[PDB]
Parts: C-alpha cells; sequence; structure tokens
DNA sequence: TGAAAGTACTTGAGCTTAGACA
C-alpha cells in the first residue's frame, strides 16, 4: 500500500510513524479518496500534506510555524501571504503560475494576486487537495471572508478534493460545516473523543471568594500558564496584579503591537515570563507540553471557545488543572454584549439563524457552569460523546458535597448612580425576557390596495399594515356616523378624508401605542361632533 | 498624587516591589501582600530608608535638603 | 373625557410565539416583583 | 437626652473581541 510510502515519511521526513491514536492512521487511509469527502477532527494530532496542495490557514502564524517545520523536516513547502517579503511574493508567484504544498490566507485567494493565479492552477489542473486548516469553526465564525468555498472553492476547484479539520465537532456545528463548505455527502466522519483526564476541570465564583485576586495567584503558584481575561485592559489589569502577588505576568490585547507581541510571545515561549495573560487572543503557540493551568478569569464565549482554549493544557499528558472563574454580572454583560451584537448583525445581513446558535450557546456556557455533575460529562454531551467515567479530577468528581454547599451559597448570594444602576437592572432583567432568536421583524409590504399615504414607512416600529387598516376602518365607520346625523356629500370623498385624517395623525404620531391613542381619540371628537348634531369639520 | 499609583521600582535598578504602608495607631506597617505579610516596619528602618535619599531626590520632594 | 384618568401599562414581552419556557435562568425576576420595581421606579425617578 | 460641617483619604470597578488589507 502507498502505505509503504507513508511509513518511509513518517520515520524519516515526518519523524513518527502515526502511531499515537489509530483513528488518525485510518484518517490518513481514508483522504487517499476511496469516499466522497472525509471530515476528521484535529486533536492531539495531524497528518495532512500526504492526507500542489493549497492550505487554508486564516491566521498566518500557523502558516509560518507550519511551513517553517516542514521545511526543517525536508520538505519543499511554499506560503502566501501580505506580510510577506514583496521580492519573494513576486518570485513565488512566478515560479507557480509556471512550472509542493501552498499555505494561503484567504484575503488574497479572492483577490486579483492569486485568482488569476488559482484560475491558471484550476486549469492546468496542478492541485490535488484544497484543505482548509484548523478549520474550525473558523469557518462559520468572524469576520467571514470566506463562503466555505460554497460552491466558490469547493466547486471552483473541482479537483483539489478538499478535506476539513476542527478541533470542536458539535452535531449542529459539524453538519453546518457540511452545509457551509458544501462538502459534499456521504462525508466521511473521523471524529475523536474530547474526554481527557489530565484536566482537573472546576469553576470557582468570583462573589464566593473574598479575594479572587488572591485565590487566582494561589492557583497558578500551585502549578507555564495562560490565564485568560476577557477584554477592556483588564488583561493588562490581571497581568500587573499577578506581578504585584508575585507571578511574572505579560498581556496580550490585540491593542498592543506586533512587535509588542512579537517578544511577548517568545518569551513565554522560552519560560522567560511563566505566565501569559491574552484577551481572547493565542489562536497559536500552542507547543509547550507544560500548560499547568488555563484557568478562565472571565467566562468564554461557548464550548467552542472554551473547549478549544483549554484543551491546550498538558499536552503530554501531565496533569494541568484549568479552571473557569464565574460571575453573574460578567455572563449579563456578556449576554447584552452578543445580544446587541446581533441586533446591529441584522441591521447589515439576513436572518442567518447562526445569530441565534451563538446565544444558546452562550447559554449552554452558562448552564453547563451552573449544573451540578461531571464537567467532562457536561463537554461530552455538548460535543456528543458519552460518559467518560472519569475519576477524581473534576469539581465534583473529587469532592461532590462541597460543590453542592457552593452552587447553595451562590443562589442566595443573589440578595444620579441609582439611573445607571436602574438601567442596567431593567435592561438586564427585560432583555432575558426577549428570549432567544430575537430577529422577529417580518415587516409585510402593503398587500395590494391600501388606502395609506406612505404606506411603506418604517418611522414607527411594531405598527403593522393591517393595524393602520383597522384605525382606517374605525375612522370611517365614525365619517359614517357622523354622514347619518349631518348629511354630508358621500361616501367617496369621505374615503379621501379618512385617508388624510390617519395621515395627519400618523404624521403627528411617533410610537404605535400613542398612534392608537390618537386615533381612538379623534374617532369621539367625530362620535361628539355627531351627538353636537354637527358635521366633523377639520 | 503621582507615585502613590507606582506599584513597582523599576530608570535606576531595584526591579522589586513597593509594600503599602498603613498607620495603626503609632505603627507604621509594611504590608507586602505577598512578594512575611505584615511586617512591622521599624522607626529604625524607615530611618535608614530616609538615610540614603539623594539630595536631589529629596528636593524634588520638596524638601530642602540643609 | 371620562371620569378617571385611569392609565392601564402591561410588561409585554411574551417570547414573540416560540416554543413555552425550558430551564429558565435563575434571575428571572417574577413579572409581578419586576413590575414592582418598575412601579416603583416610575414614582420616584420618572421626571415627568 | 439630642451637633454640624468641611476636608483628606481609599477602594472598587471594570467598560468587546477576533486577521487582512492599514
Ligand atoms: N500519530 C502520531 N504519532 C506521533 N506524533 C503525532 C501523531 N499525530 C500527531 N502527532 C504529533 O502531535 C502534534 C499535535 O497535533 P495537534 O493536536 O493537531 O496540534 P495542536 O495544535 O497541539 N492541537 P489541535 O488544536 O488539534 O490542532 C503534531 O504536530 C505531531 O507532532
Amino acid at each position: 500500500d502507498p502505505e509503504r510510502r507513508v511509513r518511509s515519511t513518517l520515520k524519516k521526513v515526518f519523524g513518527f510513524d502515526s502511531f499515537k491514536t489509530p483513528l488518525q492512521e485510518s484518517a490518513t487511509m481514508a483522504v487517499v479518496k476511496g469516499n466522497k469527502d472525509v471530515f476528521v477532527c484535529m486533536p492531539t494530532g495531524a497528518g495532512k500534506s500526504l492526507c500542489i496542495t493549497i492550505v487554508v490557514s486564516p491566521l498566518i502564524a500557523l502558516i509560518q510555524d507550519q511551513v517553517d517545520h516542514l521545511l526543517t523536516l525536508k520538505v519543499r513547502v511554499s506560503s502566501l501571504n501580505s506580510k510577506l517579503s514583496a521580492q519573494e511574493r513576486k518570485e513565488l508567484l512566478a515560479d507557480l503560475e509556471r512550472e509542493k504544498i501552498l499555505y494561503i490566507t484567504p484575503e488574497m485567494a479572492a483577490s486579483s494576486s492569486f485568482q488569476p493565479t488559482l484560475n491558471s492552477l484550476v486549469s492546468r489542473h496542478l492541485l490535488s487537495y484544497l484543505v482548509v486548516d484548523e478549520a474550525h469553526c473558523v469557518s462559520q465564525w468572524g469576520h467571514d471572508f470566506r463562503p466555505d468555498r460554497l460552491g466558490a472553492l469547493r466547486s471552483r476547484l473541482g479537483h483539489a478534493p478538499c478535506v476539513a479539520l476542527t478541533a470542536t465537532a458539535t452535531p449542529q456545528v459539524q453538519e453546518d460545516v457540511f452545509a457551509a463548505l458544501h462538502l459534499k455527502k456521504p462525508v466521511a466522519i473521523f471524529k475523536t473523543p474530547c474526554f481527557r483526564a489530565n484536566l482537573f476541570y472546576d469553576v470557582q465564583f468570583k462573589e464566593l471568594i473574598s479575594d479572587p485576586y488572591g485565590n487566582l495567584k494561589d492557583f497558578c503558584l500551585k502549578a507555564c500558564g495562560i490565564v485568560y481575561c476577557r477584554t477592556r485592559e483588564a488583561c493588562e489589569q490581571l497581568a500587573i496584579e499577578l506581578s504585584c502577588r508575585g507571578v511574572n505576568a505579560k498581556a496580550y490585547h490585540a491593542g498592543l503591537k506586533a512587535s509588542e507581541r512579537t517578544l511577548v510571545q517568545n518569551d513565554w515561549m522560552e519560560e522567560k515570563v511563566p505566565v501569559i495573560v491574552a484577551t481572547i487572543s493565542f489562536g497559536m503557540g500552542v507547543d509547550k507540553a507544560n500548560v499547568r493551568f488555563v484557568a478562565h478569569w472571565n467566562i468564554a464565549k461557548s464550548m467552542a471557545g472554551y473547549y478549544q482554549e483549554s484543551g491546550r493544557a498538558g499536552r503530554d499528558g501531565k496533569p494541568s488543572w484549568c479552571r473557569l472563574y464565574y460571575s453573574r454580572n460578567d455572563r449579563d454583560q456578556v449576554s447584552f454584549l452578543i445580544r446587541k451584537e446581533v441586533a446591529k448583525l441584522q441591521e447589515k445581513r439576513g436572518n442567518k439563524a447562526s445569530d441565534k446558535a451563538t446565544i444558546m450557546a452562550f447559554d449552554a456556557l452558562v448552564t453547563f457552569c451552573e449544573e451540578l455533575g461531571c464537567r467532562h460529562a457536561a463537554i461530552a454531551k455538548y460535543f456528543g460523546d458519552a460518559l467518560p467515567a472519569c475519576a477524581k479530577g473534576c469539581d465534583h468528581c473529587q469532592n461532590p458535597t462541597a460543590v453542592r454547599r457552593r452552587l447553595e451559597a451562590l443562589e442566595r448570594s443573589s440578595s444620579e448612580a441609582h439611573k445607571r444602576e436602574w438601567n442596567l437592572f431593567y435592561q438586564k432583567q427585560m432583555q432575558l425576557r426577549k428570549g432567544k432568536d430575537p430577529k422577529i421583524e417580518e415587516f409585510v409590504p402593503p398587500d395590494e390596495n391600501c388606502p395609506l399615504k406612505e404606506a411603506s414607512s418604517r418611522r414607527i416600529p411594531r405598527l403593522t399594515v393591517k393595524a393602520r387598516e383597522h384605525c382606517l376602518r374605525l375612522l370611517e365607520e365614525a365619517l359614517s356616523s357622523n354622514r347619518q346625523s349631518t348629511r354630508t356629500a358621500d361616501e367617496a370623498d369621505l374615503r379621501a378624508k379618512a385617508v388624510e385624517l390617519e395621515h395627519e395623525t400618523f404624521r403627528n404620531a411617533k410610537v404605535a401605542n400613542l398612534y392608537k391613542a390618537s386615533v381612538l381619540k379623534k374617532v369621539a371628537d367625530i362620535h361628539r361632533a355627531s351627538k353636537d348634531g354637527q358635521p366633523y369639520d377639520m | 498624587d503621582l507615585c502613590k499609583g507606582k506599584n513597582i521600582c523599576e530608570h535606576g535598578g531595584c526591579g522589586r516591589y513597593q509594600p503599602r504602608i498603613r498607620r495603626s495607631g503609632l505603627e507604621l506597617y509594611a504590608e507586602w501582600k505577598h512578594v512575611e505579610k505584615k511586617i512591622l516596619l521599624s522607626p529604625e528602618r524607615v530611618h535608614e530608608i530616609f538615610k540614603r535619599i539623594s539630595d536631589e531626590e529629596c528636593f524634588v520632594l520638596g524638601m530642602e535638603p540643609r | 373625557n371620562a371620569e378617571k384618568l385611569v392609565l392601564r401599562i402591561r410588561i409585554m414581552n411574551s417570547d414573540e410565539n416560540k416554543m413555552q419556557e425550558e430551564e429558565e435562568v435563575v434571575d428571572k425576576m417574577d413579572d409581578d416583583v419586576f413590575l414592582r420595581c418598575i412601579e416603583s421606579n416610575m414614582l420616584t425617578d420618572m421626571t415627568l
């Protein structure tokens, strides 16, 4: 079997024999394209390249790391990015446009710097695999500078089979991966279990801790490590705090600098700074074999992000704890954040129920943090796995009693300055009342013959066209009652009279209930004039 | 006001840290957080600390050295 | 034009016509006492 | 059995993120 070349490459070119897991071996023999698309979930290993091929890695750090690693592994691999040298880019474009692994970022994949090159490599059929690297939900996430490919790459690249690579494969996430990437059915599922016994998963509540700084300092003392503070310069704050408490910690707010991080990262690689704090960053740097803790000071966004950032610990298998510091205030703040994000998102794009997929992802995180049971069991349930049968190494596994008491205490822990306080309280307590999928607009246009000037107007929110028609009919009945009390001309002019009255009320109104109140106020005036026996003038 | 926010000493050497000084009656406490914890700051220690302040560094502090 | 300048206010949110409610959040703030807070805030800081 | 007020201190909080181009 070419498996002979696989063995030779592993022995000499790779430095292995693919024996860490037989599952990845079966995946490698699956990528020989005896099947209709293979869905492998990169876990504690890789086997691509063998299984010119374009590498779709969204972040250039992985592009560099991998191409230099393969070059040191005696492999001729090329990379294409904008930050690359102009002369190097020109010579690479020259030697690729005419006569074995290409690493590119999607920014120029659909741009003029590579699209003619893409067509040249497609028409000449020089491509054998269109593989997207760390194809995590990365696909279905972010600025989305890539369809995913739909037929704009999966098909635009008729050949180049196309293989997927995501750390987290939950049922909905993986089926949406297939739907977006247009992976041809039946996609060969090669999914590794997410259970890991080397991580002591636990959750500590900041409110219950008298001094969270001291508790987290004690945690990192009993252990490299990457604590995760959300954002808002709180990363720098926490780094200084720990440095004050005796933990040499640095920061990685995206608002720093490639320079700032360039060293900030390598310092950490060689244990110059044992602890490094990142906001949501550090999608790379995952080769340390130590990572003794990835405790999250702030809650993550979903099981996808949490699991991806937390599995980086214990690469060699040694225990690495990893915690999550939870705050109800943080929970509702991030809930506000995502809700306003999707509210502005619908204002610029379509329905895209993935917007709500995000909100129940966050709710799944919240309920996992606030549930009672094995954390490994919860992550397996979210990822579709089975019972982990994990021994001590959980909050519930090690001591069920203490966690229950802590949760019970947390339940009882609920209870011009007040203006912001009341505003926050009201908004957070009624925002949650709206529930999931808060899009619900479905603006109905005027059907065929609405007697409504500027009927297609969105000035008054939640004012249906049918409601305005109902108010117009009520005004029409009022005018007809006035007609059979004062003997006006006819109904043909009364129709326009009612239309004009409704339009005047609409212009004078700003919100729906006020508009209805004004409509009802006119109706009485009319009836009153009919009782006054006088015609209802202007 | 400017210096009460600088918890670290860099400029110059001495990259070590700064404790919080808290007054309880007649005693000053060098309250190191964890870098024992509440070491009593004896007046001998503060006298030794003050003795090494340069004339320029006390002039900027506002107190004329002479 | 009545006998009691009466005003009625509700707290309409429902759920935009979705499926019931499963595992509601702990701090739901039941509408009765949420209406308590709403009425108190209106009676105290409305600045009409 | 019932000041009153002005000033100098602390202490906590705390607020989006993502890579490319730029
Ligand atoms: N069969 C194997 N035998 C030996 N070493 C292997 C094997 N498979 C993978 N490895 C090594 O394990 C490393 C980790 O791969 P992988 O877990 O995909 O990377 P990661 O960035 O640490 N985690 P991930 O999020 O899944 O990408 C690879 O780079 C290989 O060096």
